[PDB]
DNA sequence: ATCGGATGTATATATCTGACACGTGCCTGGAGACTAGGGAGTAATCCCCTTGGCGGTTAAAACGCGGGGGACAGCGCGTACGTGCGTTTAAGCGGTGCTAGAGCTGTCTACGACCAATTGAGCGGCCTCGGCACCGGGATTCTCGAT
DNA sequence: ATCGAGAATCCCGGTGCCGAGGCCGCTCAATTGGTCGTAGACAGCTCTAGCACCGCTTAAACGCACGTACGCGCTGTCCCCCGCGTTTTAACCGCCAAGGGGATTACTCCCTAGTCTCCAGGCACGTGTCAGATATATACATCCGAT
């Protein structure tokens, strides 16, 4: 299943996961496609937090859905 | 300089720039508190802090001690000049005073 | 003795010594570098760390910050390096 | 348990470890050092509010601490505390 | 103005006496932007792993310290993703007599071991004194494949 | 034949000695009954923590210290050594204390 | 209830401060008037912490309410608080 | 033009009521002014730190009567609690 | 009071209430006024007021004035003991000291 | 446009005529270099404080108002000039 | 032939005749002059009110009328009708203003 | 012990003038009605710190005596200060000219207040060891009566 | 000028104890993110008074001569704190025990900040007249030399 993630520095990731795939998993593929830290990683789908010990059909996110992600720089 | 980091290092100080910024905004001391006045203040009272704190230190290593008594701080207080105009009106628990005796008083 | 070229340095700008001021550490560094260190610097001594607050506090006032005889020997050892500065 | 009493031990070991590494510091002391340090506060405090009040502002900006420190500090005291200050803003700044 | 002499200063003895295992060259024409290059340790699981940092010097030296990012990227507790750096010496006690052979000097003393007092990321320093193994292979797998 | 000090040598050595100290010279029970009549005088079945009275009798002696370097002060401006009331009195009124 | 309490400060009590504020001879009448002028400082200060620790609806005296006592009369002291 | 507040036919008022008769110049006005300025910012400045002394958030009549207690010396202090007193509870009803 | 009248008429002050309540709640004291402060506060004002014009005025009468001019402030401040004390640390303009002589200064029989 | 040693303004008679006014019968020889000294130690300390009132609010006039505040803060009130 | 009150007489007249008056005693353009000075040294170019001149004369001699006063007090404790000035060093250091 | 100048101060009377008491327009701040929400009053509970008490022991206070040093009274002097008068100096009062700068109005842009979530700096509690207190011995240094 | 004996003080070494510098667990407030009402930063205009100048007084300052009274030094007397020794007293330490109330939590309720609308109390402005500051001429308090 394609869905599409958008950044904070305007670019747009389609990410082709299956509902079974967990948060954490879903974040080692999108760590793994873009590099971005998991930890970094806050996302957002219809204005909430996504939790990691909850899978992503939990969500119940379906094809071609939109998420927001989140960058927490810490230090500097 | 960057942000994203704790603003007591920002500033390069060690007081708590946070901590002085509640303290001023609760403290009825003026409806809106700017954002430049927490560090200016944190800064001038670690000054004063250190200040204070080397010459007390110098005052207890001239007594063979190697700690901080009412005392030392005393001595450091009352020595220096400055110091002394400003806290002219304090009073040290357990402090003394100095050594003065009137040369009129001497033996002859 | 001798104050020599290569010591004579100051040890931060690599520059001739101007009106040469000896902190308490015993360390030897021109005026513009010390002055610089005051409004751009932590106020410490860059070598050894040692703070002299109190020392600069209580020399201001008298205006004794500067090396006289440092100076003198300073103009009478390398007069051609201080006129150009 | 007892509530939170918050003080400025931590703060004053840690200038005192910067000035002199290898100097303790006995309760008493720490309590003299905590009472200046709010006797201080107080007194810069309440000379800015003051100063702020008598131009019909409703701010305490960085201006009104410079002010209220040249007035309170002696001579020589208050152009160290006003250097070191716009250290630590133009350092914060920037 | 003063500062460019004593920037030449320090890169001729940069030049005459080069550290081991640490390279610096100026990037472009223009003096205050350096560029540096930096690999790991024998003593350390960053072995074959080449990095490349980019330095800018401020308007007035050394009197303020020199900004230090890296373009690449590294796996580590004490620097974030984006390459900022967070170093005790760096900024905190930055004193005009260090060079910055003995910042790089740091930088590679830093890349040997962590920091556990100020930790960039809390997460990272938690995986690394948790234990030694789950640090271990997140940071075989990462050296070969960013560095070459 | 016994030794004896010439009058006027032991008030020096009184005054190196607690010039030099810091321990507090008023007794401690005496001080605390004085506190508690004036204390009952103005209000009747109070409690007083330690820190208060240990608070006021530091106060009282860094006041009386203070008064008596005043009066030394005027009694060797009265080109004299010796203290006496009136100079207490004339300290007090020039610090505003009585007026 | 305490009667005559003020004999507590006894004359070596007043000799000790006198020579820590450095005096050398002290005459015979200065013990009444130094245990006069003891008696009105404390009355002035206790009013003032009295005060405080009524105001406050409590029945003891606090150490806090003797410090802000003294601060109020120009007399700040460092130790017990602040 | 603008406006500048005082307390000059206020001053007036109660002297009209003590001396019928006796007239005041316009230093002695100011001198006046000055001086309930000053008692003013006496008395709400002891009020506000009592407040603060007891994690408290109000200035309620108790606090200005102990701020009064504290300010003035001892038969002044009686009659002005005494008068405040009586005009709060006049007030009230 | 009959709630109905002005609040310095229904509390009887001469003094008022609404510039006092106003002043202490901008004059940055409290975050909030309690509801009977500004009168007290009024009827303490207006006491000192009334106790300092009155000494003042029977002075400017004693000195076959019909005006109170600073002169006669003075005397009445001074010559009163808690005003005296109350006001020690001020300085009233063009106040005058009052006359005194010490008894050694004057001259001998 | 600059000024000099105008400390001698304040002359003979008028330091008399102030210790008359203290209460004062007799007046040695050397008063006077006293008094003129502890005046400009008092002004200077007073001045001070005025033109760093006046230079906090970006003015370039000194008023009696900032005469008054640093009177106050000094310890000395001043009534009669507005406050 | 001539009349000459003896001395101390005129002195205590004029004390008597000052007392009494309200009205300043030091000219008023040596004290500005002197304000001008002094304040030219902290910045230059100022402006003066009147109105600040003025409060600060009074307060002048409102401090000069009290210093004296207590240095006359310091002279009589000395069994002395003339004041000196060890007399007003005296009376400042009591005081506290030079410490 | 007063007397007679002789000076200065106090007292009675006209006068005219600038400031104080008062009338008036109006507008900005005070007054009145409704509401919601958080601060403060009230009740019940815990245990911390205050108060009261008794036995030992001993450092400190109280009392008495010899006397030496300082407080104080009196004499003498000579010099600095008070008093008065002729003379030089600049403060004081009036009038005019001008512009630097205080004070207010109109725009609007950037700094600061508010609310949720969150997680790490900082606080309460435990603990162990080293720095400081105490005792015993000796070495050093003021001190004074007799030379 | 000094020698030496009695006494007070400082150094040094050994022993012991308790508080302070560090570690661990945890609860709350500082940080980051965004949004939104308004405060003052700036430009322009006005128009007040602060500064500069001049001229005419006459009030205050100044220098000098002369006398005198008191600040200071010296001498003498006496008396009263001081140093020391002996005796009495209660401060101080340790211990035990009872309980008053200070601090805390949970609940509720009502006081007041906030908003909007309406109107009069006091302020800026202008005006009348008389309280008193000034000038002039008597009447008494007070000081000084000399009886
Ligand atoms: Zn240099
Ligand atoms: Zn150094």
């Amino acid at each position: 299943m394609q869905i599409f993630v958008k950044t904070l520095t305007g670019k747009t990731i389609t990410l082709e996961v299956e509902p079974s795939d967990t948060i954490e998993n879903v974040k080692a593929k999108i760590q793994d496609k873009e590099g971005i830290p998991p930890d970094q990683q806050r996302l957002i789908f219809a204005g909430k937090q996504l939790e990691d010990g909850r899978t992503l059909s939990d969500y119940n996110i379906q094809k071609e859905s939109t998420l927001h992600l989140v960058l927490r720089l810490r230090g500097g | 300089s960057a942000k994203a980091c704790t603003r007591s290092s920002r500033a390069g100080l060690q007081f708590p720039v946070g901590r002085v910024h509640r303290l001023l905004r609760k403290g009825n001391y003026s409806e809106r508190v700017g954002a430049g006045a927490p560090v200016y203040l944190a800064a001038v009272l670690e000054y004063l802090t250190a200040e204070i704190l080397e010459l007390a230190g110098n005052a207890a290593r001239d007594n063979k001690k190697t700690r901080i008594i009412p005392r030392h701080l005393q001595l450091a207080i009352r020595n220096d000049e400055e110091l002394n105009k400003l806290l002219g009106r304090v009073t040290i628990a357990q402090g003394g005073v100095l050594p003065n005796i009137q040369a009129v008083l001497l033996p002859k | 003795a001798i104050p020599s070229l290569s010591e004579c340095q100051c040890g931060i700008c690599m520059e001739i010594l101007v009106e040469p001021v000896t902190l308490p550490c015993n360390h030897t560094l021109c005026k513009p570098c010390f002055q610089s260190t005051v409004e751009k610097a932590s106020l410490c001594c860059p070598f050894c760390r040692r703070r002299v607050s109190s020392w600069t506090r209580y020399h201001t006032r008298r205006n004794s910050l500067v090396n006289v005889e440092l100076w003198t020997i300073i103009q009478k050892h390398y007069p051609r390096e201080c006129k150009l500065r | 348990k007892r509530s939170r009493k918050e003080s400025y031990s931590i703060y004053v070991y840690k200038v005192l470890k910067q000035v002199h590494p290898d100097t303790g510091i006995s309760s008493k002391a720490m309590g003299i050092m905590n009472s200046f340090v709010n006797d201080i506060f107080e007194r810069i405090a309440g000379e800015a509010s003051r100063l702020a009040h008598y131009n019909k502002r409703s701010t305490i900006t960085s201006r009104e601490i410079q002010t209220a420190v040249r007035l309170l500090l002696p001579g020589e005291l208050a152009k160290h505390a006003v250097s070191e200050g716009t250290k630590a803003v133009t350092k914060y700044t920037s | 103005h003063m500062a460019l002499k004593r920037i030449n200063k320090e890169l001729s003895d940069l030049a005459r006496d080069p550290p081991a295992q640490i390279s610096a060259g100026p990037v472009g024409d223009d003096m205050f932007h350096w560029q540096a290059t930096i690999m790991g340790p024998n003593d350390s699981p960053y072995q074959g792993g080449v990095f490349f940092l980019t330095i800018h010097f401020p308007t007035d030296y050394p009197f303020k310290p020199p900004k230090v990012a890296f373009t690449t990227r590294i796996y580590h507790p004490n620097i974030n993703s984006n390459g900022s750096i967070c170093l005790d010496i760096l900024r905190s006690q930055w004193s005009p007599a260090l060079t910055i052979s003995k910042v790089l000097l740091s930088i590679a003393s830093l890349l040997d071991d962590p920091n556990p007092d100020d930790p960039k990321v809390p997460e990272i320093a938690r995986i690394y004194k948790t234990d030694r193994d789950k640090y271990n292979r997140i940071s075989r797998e990462w050296t070969q494949k960013y560095a070459m | 034949k016994p030794h004896r000090y010439r009058p006027g040598t032991v008030a020096l050595r009184e005054i190196r000695r607690y010039q030099k100290s810091t321990e507090l010279l008023i007794r401690k029970l005496p001080f605390q009954r004085l506190v508690r009549e004036i204390a009952q005088d103005f209000k009747t079945d109070l409690r007083f923590q330690s820190s208060a009275v240990m608070a006021l009798q530091e106060a009282c002696e860094a006041y009386l210290v203070g008064l008596f370097e005043d009066t030394n002060l005027c009694a060797i401006h009265a080109k004299r050594v010796t203290i006496m009331p009136k100079d207490i009195q004339l300290a007090r009124r020039i610090r505003g204390e009585r007026a | 209830v305490l009667r005559d309490n003020i004999q507590g400060i006894t004359k070596p009590a007043i000799r000790r401060l006198a020579r820590r504020g450095g005096v050398k001879r002290i005459s015979g009448l200065i013990y009444e008037e130094t245990r006069g002028v003891l008696k009105v400082f404390l009355e002035n200060v206790i009013r003032d912490a009295v005060t405080y620790t009524e105001h406050a609806k409590r029945k003891t005296v606090t150490a806090m309410d003797v410090v802000y006592a003294l601060k109020r009369q120009g007399r700040t002291l460092y130790g017990f608080g602040g």
